[PDB]
């Protein structure tokens, strides 16, 4: 009947709204840095750096 | 993303939507007509006379084998709610007509196998939906154009016969397919009221016992119970039976609230004695005076009152069910009485040969119930050779108690074996062209899933579906058309006329009805929510 | 007459209708 | 269905597996109980798995299909058509089950031969019509001249009883089945003969009592034996009556009006007891439990009393004795006492019975089993009830056919002499039904280790050109006639055979879907 | 043995579930393959569980029991019993499964017949040796007038490829199967026959190539068309020699030494390229590879130089050139040269080949297989090696027999003639035999959806007064003469078929114990 893939398949407007929210999600980051009122961030590794 | 938000948070809409499942995409139709056409194919096999039973096991572990569609359907365990719609599609069938239960399953996988090829060219599910309720109005009002009966319930019973043949045709009575046909038929008309057009199926009791043959079904004119007469030594056979039915049992009146007598002198204890016997000699004598040689009573005896049974010549039975003692007095026009005291000759049955009847090496001894007197009920003994066969006939002979009721709501009738199918395909396809504005694919697909349930019944026959259905459909078209149809053996001529392959108009005007509507509730769906697993 | 009988009971009628449905999905799926 | 799954712990299988887990089923069941039929088959012995066993040993195939438990769904058919047919006529359970289970192995044969199911059906609808012509035409009657009927009921004993366990006892245990049944005269109630079994002896110490046999002994210091008496057997309650007012206290206002109350329901009791010894009686049957009140009434009287029998015992008493049950004493001119000679105690097996010798009208008898285990006298109480069950029958219908494989050839000539006359898409299946005829006389003479081969083969030569008798005979291993050795069977059986195995073959070759549900508590 | 088992892990079974297993594990192999015998019958799709399962679409019956992997052990006799007969005659692979296995089939039969086993040996033995007299007798051969033999190889090519994927092909594919074989005009080496799959294009598009095609295309500063050129080949090494002497060093003194060494290198492999083109050649075919050094001096000289063709590529070039290897360079006089016309290169399926056009003594062929995926490529070159085989076979035994059923017939009345002359105990074992044979014509006639039921009753019936021609037309449904239609197949490969069932049906009907020992790592 349906596609025998072993992995996932999503169609419709489900990826066509993740794609955004997953641009969004980097947007929502780097928008505290921008321009001369911008803050830095702190990026702490596992290993503590 | 989902469970995630874009700023970190946590996006929970609902309680566990990890374990959820929600499909709308473009597959969400496709889901709905592979469950339902797998459903139809099953089904097809066991449509027509030469349809093959299907064998069904129970959770217990009981094995049930089936022809019916309302039965097939609802014994299985199939937790799909687009199949179980067809379940309950069956047996909507089953509860209002009672005959087409197999064929409104595939007429309904018809429908939705054409829309599927429908769906791919961009028609709307419900363009679809409102295209089959303006093409199933065709199938209606053409399937009322050829129908009459002359049954008059006194010595025209051969429609009523030919048309019970019909539904009996496709079981496994067709060893009994003159004898059995001619059961339903009598049962029906000794139990109907005539003057409203209604019949009772609580007056046609249906039982069922192992041993003999089909060919030993006899229709009982009276009632069937398990005799229980207390004394051994009882005569087994009445000639003439004054029964007299009560609902006291044989003992000192015990009253329904708490007493607690109190016995003070020994005056007081030889009054028990002497209350107690004179009170199985008046219960006994009260009988006796109406004239009555047969007593039935719903609750127990007790014994010092079944020696005053031998010696008065008077048989009873015991322990009789709630609904059996109802259907006696009925059968032998007599009254239930509460009391003892409330007995006369009027309130007495009249019965011919009331006896018991041994079946081998059992010891269950029926009631045999001969001779009666203008009765309203009877019983049909079904016996057979295992308990598949007999089960299997009472089921059956069912769908032949209702085409008879169906005849006595409608009058009207049709002719079967595929030949109202075709008829209702030209319908539709003539008035596709009046007019091709929107709908013309619409009813197209509706008149080429009419042309499912006749070349189903060319596939069980061992013919070929698209040579026999050109055939029979080409012959309509050139002249007037008449009940043209098909058979397994083929009778010679394909006349459904001659071949007397004769149905009821509502049987085939609910098939047509719920199919459509069925459809409708399952091409307007657009998401499922379902679970994931069980715990 | 009918002309003879071929009963045909026998398992690859229901797996052609299983390369069909699962094609049917690998055209769907780039239409 | 397969595709797309839509069960959760259900499978289903459609004319691939449907049809072919059908006939493994049914013909494993068929090839079980196949070395059980004939008069030189073998017996099986039938164990389970612990937990108080109980071991059967049985010949009959309905007994050995009613315990296996099989799990197969259309093997379920056979072991319910065995059931009926122990029920209806008590005799042919293993023979329909061979022969239900060759029609489907004949069914299978016509799998490659590409076949429409429903014509093999349509096609053993006339085979079977044809078949009930050669019993009906074929059947013996016997009316009057007793002598001979007689004769002919030591006949279908002696069949009955060869294909059991009492192989060399045909010269007693005829004699004790013929004789039963003759003294009911009357209906097969099949339970005025009441058989007791009792370890010790051989099956040759085996007898059919001329009386009657009862437990229970004769109260504590009554007498043991009466000579000439009048047996009176009751249904009624001796002490601690509480008589049917539910609900009634004795509330007195001292202890001194209880002894009086007490002493009041002793003299009904007593009252009760003399209204019994007022028909002139000497010994009492009692149905429920006699307390030690009436007993010593009756020990003072030099009355017997046998207390709580069975509740199916007082019913052979008042068959054997020529009473009635008289559960109320208040008329002793209408009611009919029994008769006797001898209630003397016999000793069978170091157990006191009591002996009712010399009954008058003695409808009822017992059968006094006696074995060297316990296996063999359930083996012998279910053969003599084979054979009880069809002599019960014989004198309700004295219609008798030749059995020993004359039967079967004599239904098989039916059919293939109409399979000739019929067109070539009906005529392979009425052929096939004529071989699955053929393979019971097959299955008898390959038991005894003969040439079944050729055994048949000259069978179906002898009823080709006359001989309506001619049958197999185990004795010497040749073809003998069946009129002069004296081997029928009764028509109604042979019908039973016939008929049944012919509608559940019809059941299972018409399934081509086998869906089962999910069972519960099976993981 | 069952009882008090003294095995470990090992089981076994004797005379119960030892020929129950036998007779259900081949008959469910024969019953495997029973719908792909014949011009009509349907192929199948075999597949992995997973990790590179390699799809690979048979319908040769060796192919898929080579792959299926049998757990049981009496099936792996017919499952070798293909692979000789493919290795053999390499047709015929399917017909001797159904066959051995519905001896087996009729041998499960006589199991409730009580037959002996030995008694089945022996009289299948002489009714194989009748079979084989009825081959023999209709064998016919083909010596001069040779424009009937090329008529009479069309048929044995067109008969094995109706039964495969090449059905509507008929026209084009029969000229590349025989035409193949007749331009070896000598021994069926079977590997001159060089067949290349390339994807693009329909059947109809492949071709026999009139020369041969190679891959390893010419150098890169070589000409890549040369007219009327001498091939010359070697199997020699050309740089990086290390010549034979192991424990071979050079030890020097300075690296001035070092470079002369190296220049003295250079200049002996420069001498044996020099050898070579003093046979005045213009193309060089090296089985082993070719470095730079050497394929310099190759386009100085505007000599080709094909490097690493393949270990078998330069015996067909041996064989299409009418050379020699020539190894070793040291004899211009002795070394013979091949010839050609056309060296340029072709392009199938975006892919450059080397064809050697217009060749001399071209005892070799390339066919140039395209289909339309690589299973109808990989389903082909097996359809083309079953009827190439055949072909490389008739040449050498050019007796012929009459098949599509025509065969089985004539065998089948053999048996049946010598069945009514033979003594009881035999005759039913014959019987059985010449019944088996019958069923390879109906397997034919019920795959195409024909009255299998009545063409081999009509074929019975034609065969038993005359007509030794007459077979089964699957064309139009109805029964033919095979001498006017052309179906006829090989002689050799109808007796192996029958041959190699009546043998290794001879060994699983002796076994009467199957133990099998405990296996290694399966717990
Ligand atoms: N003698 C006959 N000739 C042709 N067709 C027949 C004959 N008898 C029955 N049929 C067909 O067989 C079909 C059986 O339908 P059935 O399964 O009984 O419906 P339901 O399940 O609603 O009872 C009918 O539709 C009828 O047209
Ligand atoms: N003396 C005899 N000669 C020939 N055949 C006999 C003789 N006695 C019994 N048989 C055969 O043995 C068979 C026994 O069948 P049985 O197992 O009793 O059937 P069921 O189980 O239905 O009672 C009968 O069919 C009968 O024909
Ligand atoms: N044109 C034809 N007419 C009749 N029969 C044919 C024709 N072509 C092939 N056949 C039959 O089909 C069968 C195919 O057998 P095949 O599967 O090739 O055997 P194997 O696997 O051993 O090569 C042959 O036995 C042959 O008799
Ligand atoms: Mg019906
Ligand atoms: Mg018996
Ligand atoms: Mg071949």
């Amino acid at each position: 009947g349906p596609l025998s893939v072993f992995g996932d398949r999503s169609t419709g407007e489900t990826i066509r709204s993740q794609n955004v929210m997953a641009a969004a999600s980097i947007a929502n980051i780097v928008k505290s840095s921008l321009g001369p009122v911008g803050l830095d961030k702190m990026l702490v590794d596992d290993i503590g750096d | 993303t989902l469970a995630f938000d874009e700023y970190g948070r946590p996006f929970l809409i609902i309680k566990d939507q990890d374990r959820k499942s929600r499909l709308m995409g473009l597959e969400a139709l496709k889901s709905h007509i592979m469950a339902a056409k797998a459903v139809a194919n099953t089904m097809r096999t066991s449509l027509g006379p030469n349809g093959l039973d299907k064998m069904m096991v129970d959770k217990d572990g009981d094995v049930t084998v089936t022809n019916d569609g309302a039965t097939i359907l609802s014994m299985m365990d199939v937790d799909h709610q687009i199949a179980k719609l067809m379940v309950e599609l069956s047996k909507s069938q089953d509860d209002e007509i009672g005959d087409g239960t197999t064929g409104v399953v595939v007429l309904a996988g018809a429908l939705l196998e054409e829309a599927e090829q429908l769906l791919d060219r961009g028609i709307h599910p419900i363009r679809i939906a409102d295209g089959y309720e303006q093409a199933a109005r065709v199938a209606i009002e053409h399937l009322d154009k050829i129908s009459d009966s002359v049954l008059v319930d006194i010595k025209d019973t051969e429609p009523l016969i030919q048309t019970a043949k019909t539904t009996l045709g496709s079981k496994v009575v067709n060893s009994c397919h003159r004898q059995m046909a001619e059961i339903a038929v009598n049962a029906v008309l000794t139990v109907a009221d005539m003057e409203r057009r209604d019949v009772d199926f609580e007056l046609i009791k249906v039982e069922g016992k192992v041993g003999g043959r089909l060919e030993d079904t006899k229709l009982i004119k009276g009632v069937i119970v398990d005799k229980d007469f207390s004394h051994p030594q009882m005569p087994k056979k009445v000639e003439d039976a004054k029964i007299a039915i009560l609902t006291c049992p044989f003992e000192p009146p015990k009253p329904k609230t708490k007493h607690k007598l109190d016995v003070t002198s020994v005056e007081d204890y030889k009054a028990l004695q002497k209350y107690e016997k004179e009170k199985f000699e008046e219960m006994i004598q009260q009988i006796k005076e109406t004239g009555a040689n047969l007593a039935i009573c719903q609750w127990g005896f007790d014994d010092e009152a079944n020696h005053l049974l031998l010696q008065n010549n008077l048989p009873a039975v015991r322990w009789v069910g709630g609904p059996e003692i109802e259907l006696i007095a009925i059968a032998t026009g007599g009254r239930i009485v509460p009391r003892f005291s409330e007995l006369t000759a009027e309130k007495l049955g009249f019965a011919g040969l009331v006896q018991e009847i041994s079946f081998g090496t059992t010891k269950d001894k029926m009631l045999v119930i001969e001779q009666c007197k203008n009765s309203r009920a009877v019983t049909i003994f079904i016996r057979g050779g295992n308990k598949m066969i007999i089960e299997e006939a009472k089921r059956s002979l069912h769908d032949a108690l209702c085409v008879i009721r169906n005849l006595i709501r409608d009058n009207r009738v049709v002719y079967g074996g595929g030949a109202a199918e075709i008829s209702c395909a030209l319908a539709v396809s003539q008035e596709a062209d009046k007019c091709p504005t929107l709908e013309q694919y619409a009813m197209r697909a509706f008149a080429d899933a009419l042309e499912v349930i006749p070349m189903a019944l060319s596939e069980n026959s061992g013919m070929n579906p698209i040579q026999t259905m050109t055939e029979v459909r080409a012959r309509q078209v050139k002249e007037m058309n008449p009940a043209l149809g098909i058979d397994c053996l083929h009778k010679g001529t394909n006349d459904m006329k001659q071949q007397h392959v004769i149905e009821t108009l509502i049987g085939k005007k609910q098939q047509i009805s719920l199919a459509t509507q069925m459809v409708r509730m399952i091409l307007k769906i657009d998401d499922i929510r379902k679970p994931g697993e069980s715990e | 007459r009918g002309k003879g009988a071929y009963q045909d009971r026998d398992k690859p009628a229901q797996i052609r209708f299983s390369n069909i449905s699962a094609a049917k999905a690998v055209a769907d799926a780039i239409r | 269905a397969p595709v797309n799954i839509f069960k959760a712990g259900a499978d289903e299988e459609r004319a691939e597996t449907a049809r072919l887990t059908s006939f493994i089923g049914a013909i494993a069941i068929g090839d079980l109980v196949k070395s059980t039929l004939g008069p030189k088959g073998m017996d099986k012995i039938l164990l389970s798995s612990g937990r108080d066993a109980s071991l059967m040993v049985t010949n009959d195939g309905a007994t050995i299909l009613k315990n296996i438990g099989v799990d197969n769904p259309a093997a379920k058919v056979l072991v319910d058509m065995s059931r009926v047919q122990d029920d209806e006529v008590g005799d042919g359970t293993t023979s329909v089950t061979v022969l239900a289970a060759e029609l489907l192995r004949e069914a299978e044969s016509l799998i490659a031969k590409k076949i429409h199911p429903q014509t093999i059906i349509a096609g053993w609808r006339e085979a079977t019509k044809a078949a009930r012509e050669a019993l009906l035409s074929s059947a013996v009657d016997h009316g009057s001249d007793e002598v001979k009927f007689r004769q002919d009921l030591m006949n279908i004993a002696g069949t009955t009883l060869s294909s059991k366990l009492l192989t060399h006892h045909k010269d007693h245990f005829t004699k004790l089945a013929v004789e039963a049944v003759l003294r009911l005269k009357g209906s097969g109630n099949l339970e005025a003969i009441h058989i007791i079994k009792k370890l010790g002896g051989s099956l040759a110490d085996s007898y059919l009592d001329e009386g009657f046999l009862l437990d229970k002994k004769i109260g504590v210091n009554q007498p043991k034996r009466i000579e000439n008496a009048k047996i009176l057997i009751a249904n009624t309650g001796m002490d601690t009556d509480k008589i049917k007012i539910f609900g009634s206290r004795v509330r007195v206002d001292s202890t001194a009006k209880v002894a009086e109350i007490e002493h009041a329901e002793k003299e009904k009791m007593k009252e009760k007891v003399e209204r019994i010894l007022k028909h002139g009686i000497n010994c009492f049957i009692n149905r429920q439990l006699i307390y030690n009140y009436p007993e010593q009434l009756f020990g003072a009287a030099g009355v017997m009393a046998i207390e709580h029998a069975d509740f199916a015992g007082v019913e052979r008493l008042a068959l054997v004795t020529g009473g009635e049950i008289a559960s109320t004493f208040d008329h002793p001119e209408l009611v009919k006492l029994g008769s006797c000679k001898l209630i003397e105690e016999v000793m069978i097996g170091e157990d006191k019975l009591i002996h009712f010798s010399g009954v008058a009208l003695g409808e009822a008898c017992t059968i006094v089993l006696r074995g060297a285990t316990q296996q063999i006298l359930d083996e012998a109480e279910r053969s003599l009830h084979d054979a009880l069950c069809v002599l019960a029958q014989t004198v309700k219908d004295s219609r008798t056919v030749y059995g020993g494989g004359c039967s079967e050839m004599l239904m098989a000539h039916a059919v293939t002499q109409l399979a000739n006359r019929t067109p070539g898409k009906e005529a392979v299946a009425m052929e096939s039904y004529a071989k699955a005829l053929r393979m019971l006389p097959t299955i008898i003479a390959d038991n005894a280790g003969y040439d079944s081969a050729d055994l048949v083969a000259q069978l179906r030569a002898a009823h080709s050109e006359g001989n309506t008798t001619a049958g197999l005979d185990m004795r010497e291993g040749t073809i003998g006639d069946m009129a002069i050795l004296g081997i029928t069977e009764s028509f109604q059986v042979k019908r039973q055979v016939l008929l049944s195995a012919a509608e559940a073959a019809e059941v299972i070759l018409r399934v081509d879907n086998i869906i089962k549900a999910a069972p519960r508590k099976r993981v």
